[PDB]
């Protein structure tokens, strides 16, 4: 239906080479993922 | 009212004065230390304590629109004396 | 409604072509150029003598900043921090503290004069007219450190530029 | 006394150097078109006598006016190298002084200082015509108080 | 303005236009730099009744 | 909210109280939501708070001067919707829109109460209670506040 | 006091010219040529 | 000011100063705040 | 899902082949930039310099991401031959001014508390 | 350490390194490079400049705002010294005059001044001192340079027992006053090297290693008291270098064995010019004096600095000398100059 | 024969810092956008924002 | 309308342009996923990232549309989407003085057919997007860096990129040239958490997930 | 000065009179410009047929402002889609034939005169009213209101901490900029900040066609092309 060489590639998407992050901010930069808890004042 | 630090400089109203061992004093050497001669801490005291006979007073701050937003400060805490949180002018009821 | 800017055609009668041939062979439109600037030469110049007199300004002028104070001498700033929030280049950095008397005003007020943009948002943000820009504009320096202002320098300018600030804000508080 | 002579020759030389600058203008941003407004008849920055263009090699002071991005970073430094001594640069505007309204941007060096040494810091966004002309006058007085020949004789 | 009649008819003729009618610089045609106090107007919502911000 | 006021009369003012060198009480800014008196009586287990008066006045305080001795007295700062109750140590040290909140836990108590650490330009301003329900809800001890 | 803001005079304002006022000046094309030979013929004589 | 002098006030400078850059009387910036994270005071004793 | 659209190259063989051609081209272009730029480096160190940044990104599998990568290398080679870049731009690659950083855990510990 | 002196940051310009340098005579060949390296990790330099600020202006763009604090001083004023180093973690001295001046005799710049700063800086309360002394300096040398530096070196080391002394052999660089000096023979006729120059060997070192050594000496605790000798990794007979650098410049090499007694008078004839003399009688024999290889003195490698050979770090300075005729050329070209390698 | 211009010699991250400043703080950027005309740029930015706000300015 | 503060609505244009909305839908059901008209009287034609050239060529030459004169093309970099980049075209009709917007979705590794054939105005807008956003456009004569610096590495308006970037430049004396070092700021860009914790305009409320 | 919701400050008293003074004398200056420039053969010859773009190439290239009008395209945002108050004003759009830079020079000059009539009508018909919207949530209240009424203080406080929250949307609004068509494509997150605001720089499209309008002409004319291309580095380089 969308024939533009629709070919299966299953390796995990890794654009790490082109985003621009340096060699140390890619690994040492541990990142947290939470929902901001409601500010108890408000 | 400002005192001179032991190093030779002055002390700001915040209470800032570099210690002798601090290397940052070099920025001041061959120059002078900019400190406002007038201090707001002692420039609020010479205002005479106002004696207004009312329960609640709004302190506009002088100049009406050319002042600060009006605050209806309260004069019932006899031991204390009411003060505008913006101006600092000390409003008290005489002897209540 | 549209107006053509080049649709004129030159008439081919003898008078017009004589005008054209006379125009180019013996230059006239170029000589008209000479006559125009010659009249400009015999005209007064519009060049003022600095600093003996300078161009006119307006009471709304925004220039070198200066904190102010109440008629009592008490500072106007209450460290409400409005100016820092709105400061579009983040040239305002301030730190508050519970001052010993109890009025609890700011401890630090550093204007990064080389980061500011003289936009005038700071003065309109202040609810007590504490931070204003004085009409001064000749405050250049040879050192980067001089441009980075601080609370002491700001207070000093308010003590220095006070006649103008009081008068200009007196001619403007009805406008804004 | 030789000290008196070196003082008079010092005064004679810099009096020209404080009255005959030639500004190589770097037209970058709104501070740059504001300069040309100073050279307009209302202020006459040519009456003291410094020509508005002055060319690269025929220039003394390079007025860095406008935002200085890293795109132009090596071009200006190579230009500053080609500027013959005595050479001075007057950083005009908040953008050229420290970065101004784009200090935290990814593609601008924070301040023209980090690229070349500056004699006069004129502040403004943009600085008003005379506010920079005064800065030129400030550079004018800065030339008055130099001890070039005096230091040489002292050495 | 200053400029005498002799300079005037030279500049009118060389330009071909009556420049003394209006000048490129102002001698006395401007507003007095200080102004009398103003009184700003009001708008459509400076009322106390049926001005609920919801509608 | 509206965009302008129809109030053309004088305002009302209340005497400020002082119930401990850890919370500031500007009672003029109170909205009489009675959130303070309930938090003390039901959760803190104390009755040093109440609402005195009849009419518009309706002063909320202690009548006789007292002090908030609750080990959980600090949370009443979070409960008050207005600036009537505010932290004395933090009073005029920072503004909310500049604090880079971060999450950590209490260590004074073994509960490990979830806290929100409000820092600014490289230093810690205030310890705020996080939401965790079954362990600490949204309240923290006065010591860790 | 009544409202006072920056308002035009009651007659509005005076007329402002905007069209091109390029001046129609100069003598005729034949006139320039006629004198040009006139000075020349005087010149050689 | 001869026709309309400014309103007299205490904090107003009685002697206006011109621009001072380039002279021994310059301006030099500095931190206005106070020291934070104050170094823990060590006692001396002889020893244990 | 799983089906993807190849950038220019579907198979890894001809994807790496384009890398090889870029690999061919730059090794032909290493000496001429040094000559024309009036540079201060030798042909050798540039060659393994070229080699080694072929290696910092040699451990990626996706054919699309490397295919954006090869045109990016093309996106740098033409700037060098057309002398668009200046000296300051290609000696930035030859990292010289910056101070060497601590590598071992102890040297990192001694300098500062930065992991 | 003082509370506002703990090293911070990753070594950037706006990172406080902790060192508080007070480099003396920074407006020189070596002073510019060291003050840059001191400015490259965030050390507040307190240099007393003495000349016109214009000549010191180029030192401004190698440090964060409010870091390079220019200060006024006088060489013949103790109070001038006392003010500048009143509050400094370290003090670094490079006061050196290659030629002889009327106001300063050669011992004034190397005996009085180097010791005139050690005792007062100790009096002020300094913690370090990196006063340098030429390696080739000798007490019984025929050159006033080598005698004066030696006698001043002991005084500064004695007055300040912790004063590390650096012994640079030949600091070559952009304006090192050797490579351009060797290039200067083109206008001055035939190269007047005495006895064709087959009897003198030098060991030169690329300047920025020496500055790297100075900062390394600053942060290294062992530097106090010790004396370091700074030499390159290979040494040359001077006939090689003059032929070498002429070939790197691709200029026509034109040696000439001018007699020693002739250049002795000519050196002072060069000094007759009231302005900066081109050649001094103190340098006439300073060139022809070889280098020593004292092994007991620790070197760059012991200090943790590798020494770059002159061959590699030459095209930078050399390109100025060569004209268009071979300006477009690159490295190699010239033969690898043969080293005698001790 | 070739007329490809090399531009960006002025480029600033205008859109990028617009993303982090509020609308009121975003206004001065447009004044600085065209360094030949100042005020007519404010017209473009203002007209967009009021349209999204569904707010029209008074006739004055 | 007694209320003079609200933006006055324009109903006739709303329905008429909406009438044009399903027009572009019915004749091109292969390409358009969604047709939208806003309260501001503008249409957004949501298209699949496959037929950019035809659907643009359709709007460019249609006798009842003639939607041409490409205004600008730009992305949004919506991060919480399986296709982050959203290439958005803008066209300004001359004969019918109207504006259109066609928006696609695109991952960082899915080329976009070069629209230079349709609008050879777009020869410069996309070059900016190529570097400033990172999404590469297929079959295009030349896609270089036109906005950022020479040899710059990264994609600035990507939402993961900081304001100050990764590099900072200065003049270094030993190298006698400008050099770039890891960026270290004199002042940290003070962020401001400022969104109101209370509920905003209820009209656009996201439904309960 | 121009903010969402109007102009922040009022018109100072007597300002419009000086506008009338300058505008009255402005036309006289512009004829002096034409007198020196219009018929000057050297200028004309250096600006006739030097640099020319056809109607379809210009309009396809995204051109706007003077160039579409210079090429003869009958388009102008003020007339076709009158924004703000431009509907209630009388003027003409100086378009021309040929399409070279001389007519573009003529287009700008006649825009000067056709502008001057707009100010003439504007200061003749300046209506009395408030300078900003009466909506405090988008317009900060008056200073007197701030220091007297609280809701003014609160709204100004919140307007100057985070400001108004723009509802989500995506509009590309463009106006007849003096040099071209300046537009902003602003997408709103629904918070007090713009999600992304893309600027339609008129010179960015204009400079994109520099190849087309500099094809074949001698080298000396390129500076003339950018002169008539009217590229300011401020917006083309963004
Ligand atoms: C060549 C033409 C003949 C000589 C100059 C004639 C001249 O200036 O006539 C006055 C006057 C000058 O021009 P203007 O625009 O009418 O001046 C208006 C006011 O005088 C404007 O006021 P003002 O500027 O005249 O008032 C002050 C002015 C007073 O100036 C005068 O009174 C002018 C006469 C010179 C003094 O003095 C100064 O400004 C001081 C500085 C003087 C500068 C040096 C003058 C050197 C003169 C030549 C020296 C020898 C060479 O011209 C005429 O009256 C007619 C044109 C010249 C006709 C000359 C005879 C044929
Ligand atoms: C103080 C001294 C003032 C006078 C100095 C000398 C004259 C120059 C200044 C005045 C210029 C007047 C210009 C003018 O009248 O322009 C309109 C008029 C008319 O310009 P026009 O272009 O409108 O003329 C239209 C009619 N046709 C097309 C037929 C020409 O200018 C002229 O008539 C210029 C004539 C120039 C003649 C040059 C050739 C002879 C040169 C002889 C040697 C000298
Ligand atoms: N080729 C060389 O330069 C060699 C140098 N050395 C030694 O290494 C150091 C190099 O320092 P460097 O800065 O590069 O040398 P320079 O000669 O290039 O500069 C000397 C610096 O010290 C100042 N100075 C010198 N003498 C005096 C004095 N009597 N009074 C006041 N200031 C003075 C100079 O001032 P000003 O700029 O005004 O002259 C300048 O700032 C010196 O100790 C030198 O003797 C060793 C071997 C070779
Ligand atoms: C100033 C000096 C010049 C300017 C400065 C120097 C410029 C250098 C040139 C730019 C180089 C660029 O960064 C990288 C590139 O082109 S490509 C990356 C590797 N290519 C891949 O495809 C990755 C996956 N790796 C494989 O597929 C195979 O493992 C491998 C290819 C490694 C082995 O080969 P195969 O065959 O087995
Ligand atoms: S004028 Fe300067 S200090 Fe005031 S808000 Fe604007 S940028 Fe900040
Ligand atoms: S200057 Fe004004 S706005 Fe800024 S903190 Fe002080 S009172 Fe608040
Ligand atoms: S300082 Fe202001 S006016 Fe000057 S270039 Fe920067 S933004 Fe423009
Ligand atoms: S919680 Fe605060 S606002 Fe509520 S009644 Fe108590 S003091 Fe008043
Ligand atoms: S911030 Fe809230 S509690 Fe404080 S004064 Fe304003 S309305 Fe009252
Ligand atoms: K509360
Ligand atoms: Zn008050």
């Amino acid at each position: 239906t969308q024939d533009t060489q629709l070919i299966a590639v299953d390796e995990k998407l890794d654009i790490t080479t082109l985003t621009g992050v340096p060699e140390e901010h890619i690994k040492t930069r541990k990142v947290r993922i939470f929902v901001p808890a409601r500010n108890n004042m408000q | 009212g400002v005192r001179t630090s032991p190093t030779g400089e002055k002390v700001t109203h915040t209470g800032q004065a570099y210690d002798d061992g601090d290397y940052r004093r070099v920025r001041f050497s061959d120059r002078q230390k900019e400190v406002n001669e007038n201090f707001a801490i002692d420039l609020i005291a010479e205002q005479p304590v106002s004696e207004v006979g009312s329960r609640v007073i709004s302190c506009d701050g002088g100049g009406g629109a050319l002042g600060h937003p009006r605050v209806y400060i309260n004069l019932d805490k006899e031991t204390k004396t009411g003060t505008c949180g913006y101006c600092g002018l000390q409003f008290r009821q005489p002897h209540h | 409604t549209y107006k053509f800017v080049n649709m004129r055609e030159p008439s081919m009668d003898m008078k017009s072509v004589t005008d054209r041939a006379a125009q180019t062979l013996l230059w006239t439109e170029l000589v008209r150029g000479l006559g125009m600037t010659l009249s400009y030469l015999f005209r007064e110049p519009a060049t003022i003598n600095y600093p003996f007199e300078k161009g006119p300004l307006s009471p709304r002028f925004r220039g070198e900043h200066a904190l102010r104070r109440y008629p009592s001498g008490e500072e106007r700033c209450i460290a409400c921090k409005l100016c820092e929030a709105v400061c579009p280049a983040q040239a305002i950095t301030i730190e508050a503290e519970p001052r010993a008397d109890g009025s609890r005003r700011t401890t630090r007020y550093d204007i990064d004069m080389t980061k500011c943009i003289y936009c005038g948002f700071c003065q309109e943000a202040c609810p007590v007219d504490a931070i204003v820009e004085g009409p001064n504009f000749e405050f250049s320096t040879e050192t980067h450190e001089e441009l980075l202002y601080n609370k002491e320098k700001l207070l000093n300018n308010g003590d220095k530029w006070e006649a103008e600030i009081a008068a200009n804000i007196q001619a403007d508080y009805l406008y804004r | 006394r030789g000290e008196y002579v070196v003082a008079k020759l010092d005064d004679l030389v810099n009096w020209a150097r404080r009255s005959s600058l030639w500004p190589m203008t770097f037209g970058l941003a709104c501070c740059a078109v504001e300069m040309m407004h100073m050279a307009a008849p209302r202020y006459d920055m040519d009456r003291f006598g410094v020509v508005f263009r002055a060319s690269p090699r025929q220039s003394d002071v390079m007025i860095v006016a406008g935002t200085l991005t890293n795109k132009m970073a090596p071009a200006l430094r190579k230009v500053y190298d080609q500027m013959p001594e005595p050479r001075y640069v007057v950083s005009m505007g908040s953008c050229a002084n420290g970065g101004g309204y784009y200090h935290y941007s990814y593609s601008v060096v924070r301040g023209c200082d980090r690229i070349v040494p500056v004699d006069i810091y004129v502040p403004g966004c943009p600085p008003t015509a005379e506010a920079l002309l005064y800065g030129i006058l400030q550079l004018q007085r800065k030339i008055k108080r130099e001890k070039r020949l005096r230091i040489w004789y002292r050495r | 303005a200053s400029a005498t009649r002799v300079i005037q008819l030279l500049r009118n003729w060389a330009s071909g236009r009556d420049l003394q009618a209006k000048l490129q610089l102002r001698y006395q045609e401007i507003s007095k730099r200080t102004q009398p106090p103003p009184k700003l107007p009001v708008g459509p919502s400076h009322k106390l009744s049926n001005n609920y911000y919801c509608t | 909210g509206s965009d302008r006021s129809r109030f053309l009369e004088g305002k009302r003012a209340v005497e400020d109280k002082n119930i401990g060198p850890l919370v500031k009480t500007i009672m003029t800014r109170c909205i009489q939501c009675t959130r303070c008196i309930r938090f003390a009586s039901e959760i803190a287990g104390v009755d040093d708070l109440g609402t005195t008066g009849r009419g518009n006045d309706m002063q909320v305080g202690t009548y006789i001067e007292k002090m908030f001795m609750s080990e959980l007295s600090g949370n009443i700062i979070d409960i008050c919707p207005v600036g009537a109750l505010t932290s004395k140590p933090y009073a005029f040290t920072a503004r909310p829109w500049e604090t880079r909140k971060t999450e950590s836990i209490d260590v004074m108590d073994a509960v490990g109460s979830n806290i929100v650490v409000s820092t600014r330009t490289g230093e810690v301003m205030r310890i705020l209670p996080r939401m965790h329900e079954d362990i600490n809800e949204e309240w923290i001890s006065d010591k860790t506040r | 006091s009544k409202v006072k803001q920056d308002m035009p005079p009651p007659g509005g304002y005076g007329p402002i010219d905007y069209k091109r006022n390029l001046p129609r000046r100069g003598l005729s094309g034949y006139s320039m040529f006629a004198v040009g030979i006139g000075t020349l013929l005087f010149g050689y004589w | 000011p001869t026709t309309k002098p400014p309103t007299a006030r205490k904090y107003i400078w009685t002697n206006h100063k011109f621009n001072v850059s380039g002279t021994p009387q310059q301006y030099v910036p500095y931190s206005t705040t106070r020291k934070k994270i104050q170094e823990w005071v060590p006692p001396s004793t002889p020893y244990k | 899902g799983t089906s993807v659209k190849p950038i220019f190259s579907r198979d890894m063989n001809e994807a790496k082949r384009r890398v090889r051609e870029l690999y061919r081209a730059w090794y032909r272009e290493v000496p001429n930039t040094v000559h024309l730029f009036q540079l201060d480096i030798s042909v050798k160190q540039g060659r393994d310099k070229v080699r080694e940044m072929f290696m910092k990104n040699a451990h990626v599998t996706d054919p699309r991401v490397v295919d954006l990568l090869v045109i990016k290398g093309k996106m740098e080679l033409e700037e060098t031959i057309n002398v668009w870049k200046q000296r300051t731009h290609i000696m930035r690659f030859f990292h010289e001014t910056e101070a060497p950083r601590p590598t071992d855990f102890l040297s990192k510990f001694y300098v500062g508390h930065d992991p | 350490l003082h509370h506002a002196l703990i090293p911070h940051g990753k070594g950037g310009r706006s990172s406080v390194s902790g060192i508080v340098a007070t480099v003396f005579g920074a407006t020189g060949f070596l002073g510019r490079y060291v003050v840059n390296h001191l400015g490259r990790m965030g050390s507040q330099v307190i240099v007393p400049y003495r000349c016109e600020p214009y000549d010191t202006m180029h030192l401004r763009p190698m440090g964060d705002l409010g870091q390079i604090i220019f200060m006024e001083w006088n060489g013949k004023d103790k109070d001038s010294i006392r003010k500048v180093v009143e509050h400094s973690n370290v003090v670094i001295n490079l006061v050196g005059r290659e030629w002889e001046t009327k106001n300063f005799d050669f011992e004034d710049v190397f005996v009085k001044i180097p010791h005139a700063i050690a005792q007062v800086s100790k009096e002020a309360g300094v913690e370090k001192l990196i006063h340098i002394s030429h390696l080739n300096a000798d007490i019984k040398s025929p050159s006033r340079y080598l005698r004066s530096k030696a006698v001043g070196e002991k005084e500064v080391r004695a007055a300040f027992p912790e004063a590390t002394i650096i012994k640079p052999s030949d600091i070559f660089g952009r304006e090192d006053r050797f490579l351009n000096y060797f290039a200067s023979m083109r206008w001055f006729g035939g190269v007047p090297l005495i006895s064709l120059g087959k009897e003198t060997v030098k060991q030169p070192v690329y300047i920025v290693d020496v500055s790297k050594g100075i900062i390394n000496a600053i942060k290294d605790p062992d530097a106090k008291g010790k004396t370091f000798a700074f030499v390159g990794p290979n040494r040359y007979l001077l006939f090689d270098l003059v032929q070498y650098i002429f070939a790197v410049a691709y200029r026509p090499f034109l040696p000439y064995p001018l007699p020693h007694f002739a250049y002795r008078w000519v050196g002072r004839l060069f000094e007759v010019s009231p302005f900066e003399p081109w050649t001094t009688r103190d340098k006439v024999e300073r060139v022809h004096m070889s280098d020593m290889t004292l092994p007991h003195l620790p070197g760059l490698e012991d200090l943790g600095i590798q020494a770059t050979p002159l061959e590699l770090k030459a095209i930078e300075v050399l390109r100025r000398h060569r004209t268009y005729r071979w300006l477009t050329s690159e490295m190699e070209d010239v033969k690898p100059a043969k080293t005698v390698n001790i | 024969r070739k007329c490809d211009p090399h531009i960006g010699l002025l480029h600033r991250g205008t859109e990028k810092l617009i993303e982090y400043k509020t609308y009121l703080q975003a206004l001065p950027y447009f004044d600085r956008l065209d360094y030949v005309s100042m005020m007519c740029n404010e017209q473009a930015y203002s007209l967009a924002v009021e349209k999204l706000l569904n707010i029209q300015p008074p006739p004055r | 309308d007694t209320r003079p503060t609200i933006r006055p609505r324009n109903d006739v244009v709303h329905k008429q342009l909406s009438a044009f909305g399903q027009y572009v839908a019915e004749i091109l059901p292969k390409y358009v996923q969604q047709v939208q008209v806003s309260c501001f009287n503008e249409l957004e034609i949501f298209i699949h990232p496959d037929g950019v050239i035809p659907v643009l060529t359709f709007l460019r030459d249609h006798t009842n549309a003639q939607f041409k004169s490409l205004a600008d093309l730009t992305a949004v970099d919506v991060p919480t989407r399986q296709n982050r980049f959203e290439i958005v075209y803008n066209l300004l009709s001359l004969r019918f003085n109207s504006q259109i917007r066609v928006k696609t979705y695109t991952d960082e590794l899915t080329p976009i057919e070069s629209s230079v054939t349709v609008y050879k105005a777009a020869n410069w807008y996309e070059r900016e997007i190529w570097d400033m956003f990172g999404v590469f456009f297929a079959n295009h004569p030349d896609l270089r860096r036109i906005l950022t610096g020479y040899g710059f590495e990264g994609h600035p308006f990507r939402k993961d990129f900081p304001l100050s970037g990764y590099v900072e430049l200065r003049y270094d004396d030993e190298v006698k040239r400008v050099v770039a070092e890891p960026v270290e700021l004199a002042q940290e860009f003070r962020k401001f958490d400022l969104n109101s914790p209370w509920e905003a305009f209820p009209a656009y409320r996201q439904p309960p997930e | 000065y121009i903010r969402p919701g109007g102009v922040h400050q009022d018109l100072p008293l007597g300002l419009l009179d000086d506008i009338y003074e300058f505008s009255k004398n402005f036309s006289f200056r512009i004829d002096e410009l034409e007198e020196m420039l219009t018929n000057n053969r050297i200028w004309r010859n250096r600006t006739v047929d030097i640099g020319v773009v056809t109607a379809e190439d210009a309009l396809n290239y995204g051109f706007s402002g003077v160039m579409l009008r210079g090429s003869g395209i009958q388009w102008d945002l003020r007339k076709t889609q009158p924004y703000d108050v431009y509907d209630q004003v009388e003027f003409d759009v100086p378009i021309g034939s040929r399409g070279d830079c001389y007519d573009r020079y003529l287009c700008r000059v006649e825009e000067m005169r056709q502008s001057l009539r707009i100010i003439s009508q504007c200061l003749n018909k300046m209506p009395p009213g408030e300078i900003k919207v009466d909506d405090a949530k988008v317009s900060p209240p008056k200073r007197a209101e701030m220091k007297t009424s609280m809701e003014s203080l609160i709204h100004h406080f919140k307007l100057y901490t985070e400001g108004y929250q723009v509802p989500p949307g995506a509009t590309y609004t463009a106006i007849e900029a003096p040099k071209g068509e300046f537009g902003v494509y602003l997408v709103s997150d629904g918070s007090s900040r713009p999600y992304r605001c893309k600027i339609k720089a008129p010179g960015f499209a204009h400079l994109a066609g520099l190849d087309k309008m500099s094809k074949g002409h001698m080298l000396a004319d390129v500076v003339a092309i950018i002169g008539t291309q009217d590229i300011v580095f401020g917006e083309v380089d963004r």
